């Protein structure tokens, strides 16, 4: 390692004594540190020391010294961590995407296919439906949960609910958690009905309203709500062609429910026609 | 399936275990049935436990200085529930009252977080307690879902897929991987496409600096897991059992195995009446408990009697059985009751008589005089429902002009929770209108396998023998028995995949379609020799295999499978499974007995009467 | 009868009655089976205390090892006369399931304690200890190849084994301090 650093070309002369004093790793260091990663291995295999930390730094400075392509560097960088199989994708991402290099980064995370780390690094790096991404493909539902939680938390709604909708799976565990608000029935209208609105599930929307009208009193709040559910009816007559008709008919069958309380004393609410008529 | 209640235990117990001295056990009311299942009550008291309680009514108390709480972490309703119970503790509380939180595999970050929000969580012990595929019977996994099949296909809401394809990995992990993952639909294909993904994260933990990479060799004990989605078969769903334990479903429902009517007795195939009577057809075993009645009396009135020690003690060691079985004759005999006051009222026989022909391909305005009769007279309300929407789903689409009379009986019924029924009934995709741009039924090579096309039932009843006249309700020869002759796709699906034989016998239906014959005889592996039915269906086909060097070594041992040494095929049912499916891979596993072990897995148990009281349920 | 008794509760499942019966009967082969399926750490170590059974109890041991191996050495190391060789080469064991340096490092000082403890002079407890540093040394070789050097020359005994494992986990810097030592 000595004469392989002595040539009048390239190269740091050192003693014995002055071998010594510079740390075993820093007569690799001494020449990452110029860039130089094809001496720094052959000077790393002599002395038997650890390899990873010179295809890291060889990978960081073509991330931030080349001039080439995003495409054309992390084509180059995976080809040369994938033998040498420890951690180091994470390492240089983090580096591409200081360095703006986002589409380098993410090509990198593409090594790595535990979620369980991509996902907060995606969330770390601000990147959006990837995030999601991870979390779906690995099916973990604390990794989906937590992206669309730090999507609500950080994006103004309009844009929680688009990126969200983009991905179906995502979307429907937006509408799982606004389906338990408090929990125990307890929904919030507030973001089910945007989240209806990105999937036109117009007859989600009213039957948030309708599970409503019949988990709370009987008639008496039931009137109030399902006219409610009605209003997220007023769509296309098309396809929902009984859904929607549903609608007017939902009310005439409670209206004579109290009908006939009032009158007949004994109360035919919570009864079907056919019951009623028995 | 019974192999997995160790392992749940082994996880519950172990947690318990580690709380010091005695605690209050706090369970979620829709989890406890999966626990009691493989745990007893006494099972946790001799862990310490003193009380149980119930997060839903919030009941609470300071009686131990431990306190310890088991519930699922996929909702918010359990997190704000135990924080709940935790404040009011504290703060009656007059000794250290620590408390423990048990969640489910992965305790998520969701869960935490509401928890340590509370503020009153500070010092919680929170664990992760990883209880999947509950041994729910000698021959069925499953998740417990009991919400999955609504939340599932109303919302779109994967969660029981991500739980079903983890929960997979959970057992081949173990057991070795699965040489070959198949199946169809959406969902179907996303837990086999999630089961790929899982295989690179235990890989990539190591990659990722986190834990040790696992070897992840094929399984040399498993053949294969096949996949098959709800959506992919929505009329047989929509069929009455004629089974007795159809009927017990039908009539009342089966949960835990317990049940309404006296919890001192479990039904389950431990039972030696049950493991005879539970498959048995309507029609016949009102006369098999009658045929107990004879064997049991004779052994447990007569025989026994004046009889000395050297002859009686026969009875003696098998009394214990005989008034076991009396206890469950006289239960089943109530049961029998119940269908016996619909078969001399023209109820249940009736709706078995649309199912029929509208299974045979009957014109559906035909069959509504039969329906009519059962709304009117006060049937249940899932009883109406399916004739409601099968005869839609038989035909493929029915145009306006008829759809409404059915419609109309759908409201009749209902009353004016109706809405919320006919709303469910679209979003789950189990009624059909020809007015739907979706009303596409598939046709040949015509770019299927989107999420905007339907089974092509009127094609298949002529690609498969979904028609069966031939069905002995004594003494079955086909799965088709469970319906007296529907033959249901469902299953006809899982065959045709499971062996080659019964491919060949399957698709030996129409004059135009047995000419492929030999070509559906050579589907030794995959979906080879059933592409033109696979085709056919809805969603997409899913079909790959392990990677590695010994992937081939341990194909060749699976594929050489015998009587002596029998290998494991696992199903599952995505969104949850029927009774009736139950019944029918019973019947199928039962045939291949011989050769290899089925088992039935599922991310939930579909009662008959949970479908079409969804919007009973969450209206209540 | 106790078959009938076992018989009865695995039908029904009640294990936790039958437990405490099987122990009034001291069914020593049926309490540990039913452990295994439970993994109770806390009931495992208790009847380890009380009857121990060195015969059994290293294939039981097997399962416990991984979830706290040092507590095991602990409670067999007083029981009595105990034979060195029934707590050593547990450890062949455990390092076939763990990769990682954590586990090296806790399976170096399950053997140091072992061995501290018992005093042995025995060969073969010398070359298991021998073999598993040399195999699995976690990161900090050199203090490890210091421990069997203050014990001497003769723990090694045979100087091609010591070598081949030490030399093939890494060369030139560890192979000086071997061939020094042995």
């Amino acid at each position: 390692v000595l004469n392989a650093v002595r040539f009048y070309e390239v190269g740091l002369p050192l003693s014995y004594e002055q071998y010594q004093r510079l740390s075993p790793s820093g007569l690799i260091s001494r020449l990452l540190n110029r860039h130089e990663y094809l001496l720094a291995i052959r000077i790393a295999d002599h002395l038997r020391l650890p390899t990873d930390k010179i295809h890291v730094h060889w990978a960081s400075a073509k991330v931030r010294l080349g001039s080439e392509d995003d495409d054309t560097i992390c084509r180059k960088i995976v080809e040369k961590l994938s033998g040498k199989p420890g951690i180091s994708f994470e390492v240089i991402a983090r580096t591409a995407y200081e360095e703006g290099r986002t589409r380098l980064a993410t090509e990198l995370l593409n090594h790595e296919p535990r979620a369980g780390r991509q996902v907060p690094l995606l969330l770390s790096m601000e990147e959006d439906e990837l995030a999601l991404d991870k979390a779906i493909e690995s099916g973990d539902t604390d990794l989906i949960y937590f992206v669309i939680h730090q999507l609500r938390r950080k994006l103004p709604l309009a844009s929680f609910f688009r990126v969200v909708s983009s991905r179906p799976t995502a979307s429907a565990m937006v509408e799982a958690l606004a389906r338990n608000s408090d929990g125990d029935g307890n929904e919030d209208t507030a973001l089910l009905k945007d989240l209806y609105y990105q999937d036109d599930r117009r007859l989600d929307g009213a039957s948030v309203f309708i599970r409503e009208a019949l988990q709370q009193p009987e008639t008496r709040t039931a009137s109030d709500k399902l006219d409610l559910a009605a209003n997220l009816l007023q769509g296309n007559q098309k396809e929902h062609v009984f859904e929607l008709g549903a609608l007017k008919e939902a009310k005439m069958l409670l209206r004579m429910q109290e009908t006939f309380e009032r009158d007949l004393t004994d109360s035919f609410v919570g009864l079907s026609v056919n019951q009623t008529m028995f | 399936a019974e192999q997995v209640r160790d392992k749940a235990r082994k996880d519950l117990l172990h947690l318990l275990e580690g709380v010091r001295g005695k605690k209050n056990l706090v369970i979620e009311k829709d989890l406890a049935g999966p626990l009691g299942v493989i745990v007893k009550a006494s099972t946790l008291r001799d862990y310490g436990v003193d009380n149980f309680f119930f997060l839903e009514n919030k009941n609470t108390g300071t009686s131990q200085r431990n306190i310890v709480f088991i519930a699922r972490g996929e909702s918010v309703r359990n997190a704000h529930a135990i924080a709940a119970q935790i404040k009011r503790i504290q703060r009656e509380s007059q000794t250290s009252h620590d408390f423990h939180i048990f969640w489910v595999p992965r305790r998520t970050l969701f869960s935490d977080k509401v928890l340590e929000e509370a503020g009153v969580l500070g010092d919680a012990n929170i664990s992760e307690l990883p209880l999947y595929f509950f041994p729910l019977e000698r021959d069925v996994l499953s998740l417990e879902l009991n919400d999955s099949f609504r939340d599932l296909y109303l919302a779109k809401d994967p969660t029981p897929v991500f739980l079903l394809s983890r929960a997979l990995m959970g057992i081949q992990k173990k057991h070795g991987l699965f040489p070959r993952i198949i199946g169809k639909g959406e969902n179907a294909k996303r837990v086999a496409d999630l089961l790929s993904r899982m295989r690179q994260e235990l890989l990539a933990g190591e990659e990722a600096g986190e834990s040790d990479r696992a070897g992840l060799s094929p399984s040399t004990t498993i053949e294969s897991v096949i996949i098959i989605d709800r959506e992919v078969d929505f009329v047989t769903p929509l069929l009455t059992q004629l089974t007795y334990e159809g009927l017990i479903d039908e009539y009342f429902g089966i949960q835990n195995n317990q049940t309404d009517v006296k919890r001192k007795i479990q039904l389950d195939g431990s039972d030696s009446l049950y493991s005879q009577l539970r498959d048995a057809n309507f029609a016949i075993v009102g006369s098999l408990l009658n045929t107990v009645a004879r064997r049991l009396k004779s052994d447990y009135e007569s025989r026994h009697n004046t009889k000395t020690t050297a002859e009686l003690k026969e009875f003696v060691k098998k009394l214990p059985g005989y008034q076991a079985e009396q206890q469950s004759l006289k239960i089943h005999s109530n049961i029998a009751e119940e269908i016996i006051n619909y078969t001399r009222t023209e109820i249940f026989n009736k709706l078995l008589e649309v199912q029929q022909n509208l299974a045979a391909g009957a014109d559906p305005s035909s069959q509504f005089d039969s329906i009519e009769e059962l709304v009117a007279r006060d049937t249940p309300l899932p009883q109406v429902l399916r004739l409601l929407c099968l005869y839609s789903c038989i035909s493929g689409g029915i145009k306006t002009k008829e759809l409404d009379h059915f419609r109309r009986l759908v409201l009749q019924g209902y009353g004016h929770q109706h809405l919320l029924t006919l709303h469910n009934l679209e979003r789950l995709q189990m009624f059909l209108s020809k007015s739907s741009p979706l009303a596409s039924m598939i046709t040949m090579s015509g770019s299927s396998g989107g999420p905007d096309q339907k089974t092509n039932y009127t094609y298949l009843r002529k690609q498969l023998r979904l028609i069966v006249d031939e069905v002995n309700e004594q003494d079955p020869n086909d799965i088709a028995y469970v319906y007296s002759g529907y033959a249901p796709l469902s299953i006809r699906l899982v065959q045709c995949v499971l062996q080659k034989q019964y491919l060949l016998s399957i698709t030996k239906g129409s004059g135009t379609v047995i000419a492929a014959g030999p070509v559906a005889g050579g589907g030794a592996q995959g979906w080879k020799g059933f592409e033109e039915i696979v085709k056919h269906a809805r969603g997409p086909t899913f079909d790959e295999i392990q990677k590695g060097e010994d992937k081939a070594v341990k194909a060749r041992a699976l594929l050489s499978g015998s009587s002596g040494d029998k290998k494991t095929v696992f199903v599952v049912f995505v969104g949850g499974i029927t009774f009736t499916e139950i019944a029918a891979l019973r019947f199928i596993a039962k045939q291949e007995e011989a050769r290899r072990n089925i088992v039935i897995c599922t991310t939930s148990i579909i009662n008959g009467n949970r479908m079409m009281n969804a919007a009973i349920e969450t209206a209540t | 009868d106790r078959k009938t008794v076992y018989d009865v509760i695995g039908s029904h499942g009640r294990e936790e009655e039958l437990l405490y019966y099987a122990n009034a009967i001291n069914d020593y082969n049926y309490v540990l089976s039913y452990w295994v399926q439970r993994e109770r750490w806390t009931e495992a170590l208790k009847v380890l205390k009380k009857q121990t059974d060195p015969e059994v109890f290293y294939r039981y041991s097997s399962v416990l090892m991984t979830h706290a191996a040092t507590e095991l050495v602990e409670i067999l190391m007083r029981q009595s006369n105990l034979n060195p060789r029934n707590l050593i080469p547990a450890m062949l064991e455990y390092d076939r399931n763990y990769k990682g340096p954590l586990a090296q490092n806790q399976a170096v000082r399950y053997l140091l304690y072992v061995v501290n403890q018992l005093g042995s002079t025995d060969s073969a407890v010398h070359n298991t200890l021998v073999s598993i540093y040399a195999s699995h040394p976690s990161k900090d070789e050199s203090a490890l190849l210091e421990y069997l050097e203050s014990q001497g020359e003769e723990p090694n005994y045979d100087p091609d084994f010591a070598l081949r494992l030490c030399i093939q986990h890494r060369r030139v810097l560890s192979c000086a301090h071997i061939y020094t030592s042995m």
